[PDB]
RNA sequence: GUGAAAUGCGCAGAUACCGGGAGGAACGCCGAUGGCGAAGGCAGCCACCUGGUCCACCCGUGACGCUGAGGCGCGAAAGCGUG
RNA sequence: AGCCUACGGGCAGGCGCCGAGGGUAGGGCCCGUGACUGGGGCGAAGUCGUAACAAGGUAGCUGUACCGGAAGGUGCGGCUGGA
RNA sequence: AGUAAAAAUGUA
RNA sequence: CGCGGGGUGGAGCAGCCUGGUAGCUCGUCGGGCUCAUAACCCGAAGGUCGUCGGUUCAAAUCCGGCCCCCGCAACCA
RNA sequence: UGGAGCCAUGGGGGAAUCUGGGCGGACCACCGCCUAAGGCUAAGUACUCCGGGUGACCGAUAGCGCACCAGUACCGUGAGGG
RNA sequence: CUGGCCAGGGUGAAGCUGGGGUGAGACCCAGUGGAGGCCCGAACCGGUGGGGGAUGCAAACCCCUCGGAUGAGCUGGGGCU
RNA sequence: CUACGCAAUGGUCGUCAGCGUAGGGUUAGGCGGGACCUAAGGUGAAGCCGAAAGGCGUAGCCGAAGGGCAGCCGGUUAAUAUUCCGGCCCUUCCCGCAGGUGCGAUGGGGGGACGCUCUAGGCUAGGGGGACCGGAGCCAUGGACGAGCCCGGCCAGAAGCGCAGGGUGGGAGGUAGGCAAAUCCGCCUCCCAACAAGCUCUGCGUGGUGGGGAAGCCCGUACGGGUGACAACCCCCCGAAGCCAGGGAGCCAAGAAAAGCCUCUAAGCACAACCUGCGGGAACCCGUACCGCAAACCGACACAGGUGGGCGGGUGCAAGAGCACUCAGGCGCGCGGGAGAACCCUCGCCAAGGAACUCUGCAAGUUGGCCCCGUAACUUCGGGAGAAGGGGUGCUCCCUGGGGUGAUGAGCCCCGGGGAGCCGCAGUGAACAGGCUCUGGCGACUGUUUACCAAAAACACAGCUCUCUGCGAACUCGUAAGAGGAGGUAUAGGGAGCGACGCUUGCCCGGUGCCGGAAGGUCAAGGGGAGGGGUGCAAGCCCCGAACCGAAGCCCCGGUGAACGGCGGCCGUAACUAUAACGGUCCUAAGGUAGCGAAAUUCCUUGUCGGGUAAGUUCCGACCUGCACGAAAAGCGUAACGACCGGAGCGCUGUCUCGGCGAGGGACCCGGUGAAAUUGAACUGGCCGUGAAGAUGCGGCCUACCCGUGGCAGGACGAAAAGACCCCGUGGA
RNA sequence: GGUUUGGCACCUCGAUGUCGGCUCGUCGCAUCCUGGGGCUGAAGAAGGUCCCAAGGGUUGGGCUGUUCGCCCAUUAAAGCG
C-alpha cells in the first residue's frame, strides 16, 4: 500500500515506506536454509570494476529454491511470507511434506496455509510450477527458466511476469516482463502466477541516505569531471557535452545499440 | 597533526618482512642485491 | 484521395485476394413517436451481488404524513494526479 | 517625626489598589495616494479582416481543452433555440 | 441515385 | 580606424564569377467585370546600375580613389 | 618490397626415397655443389669473486664508497641513499 | 571483516486507548506513545570570520568566534586497490 | 630501582636528571597470546590460465580487541605480583576404584546467533545524609562544654539458603526429507499440559570465616614505621548508560562464521569404550621493569601539534561529562633579577555623539539561563517561532497540594500552590549564556570539497527523462583463466543529462550522431580465368592478367531533439504626432512559443521613471531598442533550510569625531646561555649637474669633531626567489 | 610646460611590487580663499578682467574599489600640479 509519512522533517515528506503487512508471521529468516553468510563486495581482484557501490546495512542471503522440478509431486504447505533484503521481491517459506522445507520468491495471491506443488501434473494455479508446455496459452506465470534444467532465470523483480503467448514445435512463446517475444523451451519450468509486491516500484526512497541504506553510493556526472576523467568533463563555465552522450569509457549512450551481433541466442526472440 | 609514520610491528614484519620478500621474484632481488652490497640488515629489523 | 488536385503510399514489390497470429476499442440485425433510473445517464451474451418500480389479495401497523435553509451523497464531457 | 483631645480618638502625614492620561511593541478594520500594468464604458474621423442573422455561404449555440493578429478555428460531449 | 465547392465589403 | 559583404525602375531580390543580353515579385498608369471598391482579367509605362577616375574596341560587369549600409575583430599586461 | 633468392616459421594446402630432394639471388634451360626434416663432440675463444707478478698508477679533497671496526654512522615506511 | 563511542535538555509523527461522529464511514477531539539525513548543546568530528604567529611553539600552530553532533555520524584493530 | 659521578646532554645553573659507570630488578594451570575456532583477506591439494617470470583457484590451511576458556580479597619489595605469600574458590589432562549406559565421528541435527531506537522490574557500582557507633584530641579572637568541631563507620567469601530474572511444553504413532546410514532433527496425526509448573542457568543478598581499618600525636632526610583504639564497622536516602541478558515493545534499511557444548547414529567395538562419583598423580612455551594525551609514542628538539579504551569524587547552577571553586592525586610549565620609555601583543573603562568609520558595522559591543504572558506576512499546514515585544528571578517567616521510600504515621528524598515581609545600584548579584527585523540573488533541503590561500551559487542529493541490457545480459578489470555485474533477472543492472516540490517544457531531421531499410551504386582478400609474356627441340616449369561472382563500411532511402545542435533580413502602412494590429519582398532546415527581461547575463550605462536617503554608480519596483534570456548545458516560481553574495532599518558600541588613562607579557637595564638571512672590499654626507637615461664612490658647490645607545623606515634601484607576466628556444609536459 | 594618450625601447626580466585608500608630508605657481594693485560697459553694494603676491589656510556627509564625477549641508575658500 506504501506508508507516507506527514512531513514533518524534509527529506521524509516524500518518503514513502512500503506496507509490510504481506510478510508478517515471520520476519527473522530461516536459521535452516538463508543461514549462509552473503559476500558483500564492489568489485573483482583489486579494482573496481562497478562504479558507485558500497557501504550500506548488513546483510544475510536467503538461498532460495529457483529450479523446482527437484521435489516433482510432493506437495507442501505455504507455512509464511518474508521479508527477503536481497530482492524486490518477498518470498514465501514453505514446508514440503518430505518435512523437508525451502524458500520460492512468493508470487503475488499465495497465502499461508494455501498447499502448492509442482509437476508436470500439478493444478494450474499460482504457486505451482510445470513444464511450460503443460500450461494454458494465456495464463501468466513468473520465475521462468530458459533452458530445460537450468535453474529460473526470467521474470523474478516484484510484480513482473510472462504471459504465454502459444505453442510452435518443442517450444512456446513467451512475452517477456521486458515486451520482447522469446520462444522458450517446453520442458522449461516456470511457476503460475506474477511475481507479487508489485507496490515496490512504487516507494518514494526519500532522503540521499536511504539510497545509500541500499548500498548505492553517490553519482556524480560526466561533464563534472575534467578531461582527463570523463568525456563530458572540462569546459569553463558549466557547458553542454561537446556531442555525442558518451560514457566515461568512450561508447555513445543514447541509442547505440549493444548485444552482440551474430550470437546464436537470437532467432529465438523477436521484440 | 598526525604525520606520516604510524609505527605498527604487524604491518612492519608483514610488509618488509624477510618471508614476504621471498614470496616475490621482485622482493627476492631485493634480498639478492643487498647482500651482494654487503647490507648488515637484509630486512628491516624490528622485534 | 478531391470539386478537381497535391501531399502521401508502392518496382526495396504497395493497392486487390487467401491463410495465420497479436492487440485494443466498440457491440450491427433485434431497435421502436420503445424500455429503466432521481438526475447525470444506461444496448452483444453469461453468471453472481443489488437498488428502485408496477399489478392482485384486503391480510397487518394506525396519521407513523408533505416539504426542506444548512449538512450529506451523486453528478456528461473535457481537465488534473499515480500506475 | 508633628497638630487638637474630653488618652478611646481625630487631624496632618507616609504606603499600597484602582486610576485620566502618556509611552513602547505587535495586530485588526476602513480611507487617501503610487512609477507601471489589467481589463471595462462611450466614441458622428481611422487600420485589418467578416465571425454571427437567410445552409450567412463550414447550422448555430454551448461546458471544457487547446491554438490563433482579431472575429475565431478544432477536438470530446451536449442542446434545438436547426434541417 | 435530389447530404455537397470556393467569391469579400460597402449609409454624407 | 583593421580584414569583408553590399549599394541595380517606387519597395524587396537576381544579373557581376564565365565583360558585348538589365530578369523576377509587388506596386504605379490605361481598359474591363461590379450598382460600387477590393480581388480577378487584358494592356502599357518605369532602371544615372552610389561616385570620381582607369583598362578596353565596349564596363552594372574588371582595376584602383573616396561616400555611405551591414557583419566579424580590437587580445597578454 | 626491392628484380628478393637463401635460412627460420604462425596460418592453409600438402609429396617423393636416388628416375629421390635442396642450392648456386626472381624465373626457365643448361652445367655444377650438397644430401634437410634425430643426436654428440675436446682444442683455439670470453670473464675475473679469488691467488701471485709488475707499473714514466694515486698517495688520505688522491686512490675503491671504506688505508681507520663501512655498505657502518646517519637519512628513508621502503626499494634505496650514504 | 570485526569492535568501540555519541553529557543533558527540547519538539512530540504513526500507532495504540477512550470519547464524539455516521446507516457503516472518512473524519474529529483528548490521553498515551516516542518517530525524525528534527531542534539546543558537551565529548567526539570540522575549520566560518577576525586577530596573533611569519629565522614560528608549529614545514598549517594559538586565541576569540563559528558548523555537524542518531547519522550520507565519528572511531580502534585486521584487510584490498 | 640503588650506589658512586658531572665532561657532554639539559636552551641558565646543576650537588639534580630520562645523562655517565656499576649492581640489582620483570616469578602465572586460573591475566594475555600459543599446543581452540572461524571473518575480510592471504595461501592453496585438485583444476584452469599464462612467452618466462607468473595469474586465478575447490577442499584444507593461516588469519582476531569477534566466538570459546578455570581467580577473588588481602600482604609484603628499593624495584614484581590476580605471577611470591596468606585465606578462600576453580580448571583440565593421566592412572586407579566404584557405580552407571550401546559406547563410538573428520558425518547428521540442534545450539552457538547476533540490527536499530525506545524501554519494564529488580539489583550492584557509586554517592549523600544520620540525633546512632568508634577515636585521638580541640574551645582560639567577642560568643558556644554544644544534637558542638574534627576523623572513620568497609572488603572477599564455597555449600546451603532467600530475592530477582533468563532459558525451556511432556506423550505415543507414523515418516517418502536432513545427498537417510540414526532412537536425533524436520514434517503430518492425537490422550495429555499450560498468557504456568517442574527442571535447569546466571545475577544479587546471605553466608563458616579471612582481611582491611582515619583524624591527630611520637619517630622521621629519604620511604615509611608503631600509634590504633580489644576501633566502630549500623540506620535511612539517591542510584546507573553496568548486572539479571538470549528481558520487552516498536521499526525497516532486515541485522557474521566456525569450534567448544548437547544429541543421533556408521564404520568399528563391546574383557571395548564413553557417563557420573571418589581418590592419587600431571599441568609446558611466550609477555610481565618502566613511559603510556606524553620529556620515555608520531612530529630532526625535554617541540604550545597528533594519539584508541576504562575510572573520573564533592557543592552550587533546571539538566549535564557544561561552568566556578575543590577531594584524592599531580603540578607552578629547566634562565633569573630590576626598571616602569616609545612601540607591539592580550585585557579593562570612558564625557557628548552613536556607523559620521570603512570596500563592508571588519572587529568589538548589545542580547543572552529558566519560568510566565504574548507573538506577523507567508505556508508544502510540519513550519515560520526562541518570531517579535514584555513580566518574573535573591533572602525571611506562615499557610497549603501531590509523588517516591517507608507501613497508609515518621524522618528521607522528588515536583508544586497561595500570603505576608527583608536588603542592595543590582537577585540566572560570580562562571558558562542568541542581538533583532524588513527585503533581494543562488541553491530546494541534512550532506561533500581544493590535507597546506577558494566551503560556494561548486559536487552529491531524493526525483524526472532518454538510452542500453532476455542472462554465458549489457557493462567493467584482465593476454588469458577468471572476477565484478549478481548467487541479481527488465518493478532489475549499466550509461547519460536534469536536479525536492508547483506550473510547464514550444518550432526546425538540411548538416552530425544514433536507429530502421534481404533493392540498387561503390567495395578487400579470395573464386574466375578471356587474353598475354619468359624460357626450353619439346612435353612442360614459371610469371602477369580483362568479364563476371565477392563482406563490413560508405553511398542512397527513411526515422529520430529530456540526441550534437539551430530557432532570419529589408521596405511600407492608422484623425496631430508617435507607434504599427495590417502588407510587400528576399532568404531558411525552421526563423525563439510561454514565461522572464539594464538580469550571477545590458556594451552604450550611473539607461528612464517610482521607492527608499538630507544626499543612493549599490539596493528594491517598474518600462523593454534583450550589444549578448528562454524551457531538462531546463524556463518561471516556491514554504523551509544557509558560517553563501546584496540593500535597508531598530538595538548597541572606541569603527569613528578623537583621543585619554589603567593592567599584564615583551621592548629597556643587570647576571647566565647565545642564533640568522646577508656579506667584492669600505675610510659608506647634502644639493645642482654629469654619467648606460634615478650616484656616498664623477664635477662643482654646501655641510660635516671621534665613538656609540633607544627609536623611525625615505634611500642603499635594500633581502628573499637565475620573473609566474612578456618574448625567444625548429625546449617539455 | 612635461600633469594626459602616445612614439621610441636606453638602465632594470640571477624581480625597480603595477590602482585606490590611510598615515606622513614636502615642493611648484600657471592663485581657490585671505593681503596690494590697474582697467571696467566701476553709481553704491556686487561682479568682470589683468597685475603683484603662497605666509597661512583650503569642511563634513550620500553613491562607487574607484581616481574623477554627481549630489546633500556648509564655507573666506572648498585651487591645480
Ligand atoms: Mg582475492
Ligand atoms: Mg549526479
Ligand atoms: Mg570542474
Ligand atoms: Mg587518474
Ligand atoms: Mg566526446
Ligand atoms: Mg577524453
Ligand atoms: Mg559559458
Ligand atoms: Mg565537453
Ligand atoms: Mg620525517
Ligand atoms: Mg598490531
Ligand atoms: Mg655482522
Ligand atoms: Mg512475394
Ligand atoms: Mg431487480
Ligand atoms: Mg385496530
Ligand atoms: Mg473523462
Ligand atoms: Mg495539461
Ligand atoms: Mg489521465
Ligand atoms: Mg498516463
Ligand atoms: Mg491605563
Ligand atoms: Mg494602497
Ligand atoms: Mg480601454
Ligand atoms: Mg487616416
Ligand atoms: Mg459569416
Ligand atoms: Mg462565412
Ligand atoms: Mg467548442
Ligand atoms: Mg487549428
Ligand atoms: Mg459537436
Ligand atoms: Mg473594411
Ligand atoms: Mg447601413
Ligand atoms: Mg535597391
Ligand atoms: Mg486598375
Ligand atoms: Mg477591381
Ligand atoms: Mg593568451
Ligand atoms: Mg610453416
Ligand atoms: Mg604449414
Ligand atoms: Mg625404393
Ligand atoms: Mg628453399
Ligand atoms: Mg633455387
Ligand atoms: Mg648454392
Ligand atoms: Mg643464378
Ligand atoms: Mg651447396
Ligand atoms: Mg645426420
Ligand atoms: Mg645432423
Ligand atoms: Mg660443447
Ligand atoms: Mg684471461
Ligand atoms: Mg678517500
Ligand atoms: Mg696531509
Ligand atoms: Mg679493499
Ligand atoms: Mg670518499
Ligand atoms: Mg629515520
Ligand atoms: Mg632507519
Ligand atoms: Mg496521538
Ligand atoms: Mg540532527
Ligand atoms: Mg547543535
Ligand atoms: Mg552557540
Ligand atoms: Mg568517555
Ligand atoms: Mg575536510
Ligand atoms: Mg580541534
Ligand atoms: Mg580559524
Ligand atoms: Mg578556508
Ligand atoms: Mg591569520
Ligand atoms: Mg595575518
Ligand atoms: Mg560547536
Ligand atoms: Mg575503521
Ligand atoms: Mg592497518
Ligand atoms: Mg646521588
Ligand atoms: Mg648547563
Ligand atoms: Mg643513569
Ligand atoms: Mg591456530
Ligand atoms: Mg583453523
Ligand atoms: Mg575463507
Ligand atoms: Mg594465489
Ligand atoms: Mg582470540
Ligand atoms: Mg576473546
Ligand atoms: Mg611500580
Ligand atoms: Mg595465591
Ligand atoms: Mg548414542
Ligand atoms: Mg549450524
Ligand atoms: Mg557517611
Ligand atoms: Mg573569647
Ligand atoms: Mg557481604
Ligand atoms: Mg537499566
Ligand atoms: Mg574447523
Ligand atoms: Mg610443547
Ligand atoms: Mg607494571
Ligand atoms: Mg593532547
Ligand atoms: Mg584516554
Ligand atoms: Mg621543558
Ligand atoms: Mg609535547
Ligand atoms: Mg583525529
Ligand atoms: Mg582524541
Ligand atoms: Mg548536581
Ligand atoms: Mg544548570
Ligand atoms: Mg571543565
Ligand atoms: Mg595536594
Ligand atoms: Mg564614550
Ligand atoms: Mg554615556
Ligand atoms: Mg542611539
Ligand atoms: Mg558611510
Ligand atoms: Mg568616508
Ligand atoms: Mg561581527
Ligand atoms: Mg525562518
Ligand atoms: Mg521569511
Ligand atoms: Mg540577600
Ligand atoms: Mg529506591
Ligand atoms: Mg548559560
Ligand atoms: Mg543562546
Ligand atoms: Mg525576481
Ligand atoms: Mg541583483
Ligand atoms: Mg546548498
Ligand atoms: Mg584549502
Ligand atoms: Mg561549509
Ligand atoms: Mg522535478
Ligand atoms: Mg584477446
Ligand atoms: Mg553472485
Ligand atoms: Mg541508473
Ligand atoms: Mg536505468
Ligand atoms: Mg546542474
Ligand atoms: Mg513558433
Ligand atoms: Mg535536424
Ligand atoms: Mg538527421
Ligand atoms: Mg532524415
Ligand atoms: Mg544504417
Ligand atoms: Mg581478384
Ligand atoms: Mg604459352
Ligand atoms: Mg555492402
Ligand atoms: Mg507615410
Ligand atoms: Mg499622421
Ligand atoms: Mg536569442
Ligand atoms: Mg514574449
Ligand atoms: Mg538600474
Ligand atoms: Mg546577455
Ligand atoms: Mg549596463
Ligand atoms: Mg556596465
Ligand atoms: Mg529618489
Ligand atoms: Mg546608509
Ligand atoms: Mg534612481
Ligand atoms: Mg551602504
Ligand atoms: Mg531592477
Ligand atoms: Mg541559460
Ligand atoms: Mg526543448
Ligand atoms: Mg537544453
Ligand atoms: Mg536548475
Ligand atoms: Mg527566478
Ligand atoms: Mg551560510
Ligand atoms: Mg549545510
Ligand atoms: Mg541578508
Ligand atoms: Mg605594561
Ligand atoms: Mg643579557
Ligand atoms: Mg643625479
Ligand atoms: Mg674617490
Ligand atoms: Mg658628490
Ligand atoms: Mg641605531
Ligand atoms: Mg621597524
Ligand atoms: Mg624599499
Ligand atoms: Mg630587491
Ligand atoms: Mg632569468
Ligand atoms: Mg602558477
Ligand atoms: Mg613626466
Ligand atoms: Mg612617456
Ligand atoms: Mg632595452
Ligand atoms: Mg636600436
Ligand atoms: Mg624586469
Ligand atoms: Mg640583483
Ligand atoms: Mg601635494
Ligand atoms: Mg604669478
Ligand atoms: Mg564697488
Amino acid at each position: 500500500a506504501v506508508k507516507k509519512f506527514k512531513p514533518y522533517t524534509p527529506s521524509r515528506r516524500f518518503m514513502t515506506v512500503a506496507d509490510f503487512s504481506e510478510i508478517t508471521k515471520t520476519e527473522p529468516e530461516k536459521s535452516l536454509v538463508k543461514p549462509l553468510k552473503k559476500t558483500g563486495g564492489r568489485n573483482n581482484q583489486g579494482r573496481i570494476t562497478v562504479r558507485f557501490r558500497g557501504g550500506g546495512h548488513k546483510r544475510l542471503y536467503r538461498i532460495i529454491d529457483f529450479k523446482r522440478w527437484d521435489k516433482v509431486g510432493i506437495p507442501a504447505k505455504v507455512a509464511a511470507i518474508e521479508y527477503d533484503p536481497n530482492r524486490s521481491a518477498r518470498i514465501a517459506l514453505l514446508h514440503y511434506v518430505d518435512g523437508e522445507k525451502r524458500y520460492i520468491i512468493a508470487p503475488d495471491g499465495l497465502q499461508v496455509g494455501q498447499q502448492v506443488v509442482a509437476g508436470p501434473d500439478a493444478p494450474i494455479q499460482v504457486g505451482n510450477a510445470l513444464p511450460l508446455r503443460f500450461i494454458p496459452v494465456g495464463t501468466v506465470v513468473h520465475a521462468v527458466e530458459l533452458e530445460p534444467k537450468k535453474g529460473a532465470k526470467l521474470a523474478r523483480a516484484a510484480g513482473t511476469s510472462a504471459q504465454i503467448q502459444g505453442r510452435e514445435g518443442d517450444y512456446v512463446i513467451l512475452r517477456l516482463p521486458s515486451g520482447e517475444l522469446r520462444k522458450v523451451h517446453g520442458e522449461c519450468y516456470a511457476t503460475v502466477g506474477a511475481v507479487g509486491n508489485a507496490d515496490h516500484k512504487n516507494i518514494v526512497l526519500g532522503k540521499a541516505g536511504r539510497s545509500r541504506w541500499l548500498g548505492r553510493r553517490p553519482h556524480v556526472r560526466g561533464a563534472a569531471m575534467n578531461p582527463v576523467d570523463h568525456p563530458h568533463g572540462g569546459g569553463e563555465g558549466r557547458a553542454p557535452r561537446g556531442r555525442p552522450p558518451a560514457s566515461p569509457w568512450g561508447w555513445q549512450t543514447k541509442g547505440l545499440k549493444t548485444r552482440k551481433r551474430r550470437k546464436p541466442s537470437s532467432r529465438f526472440i523477436i521484440a | 597533526m598526525k604525520r606520516t609514520w604510524q609505527p605498527n610491528r604487524r604491518k612492519r614484519a608483514k610488509t618488509h618482512g624477510f618471508r614476504a620478500r621471498m614470496r616475490t621474484p621482485g622482493g627476492r632481488k631485493v634480498l639478492k642485491r643487498r647482500r651482494q652490497k654487503g647490507r648488515w640488515r637484509l630486512t628491516p629489523a624490528v622485534r
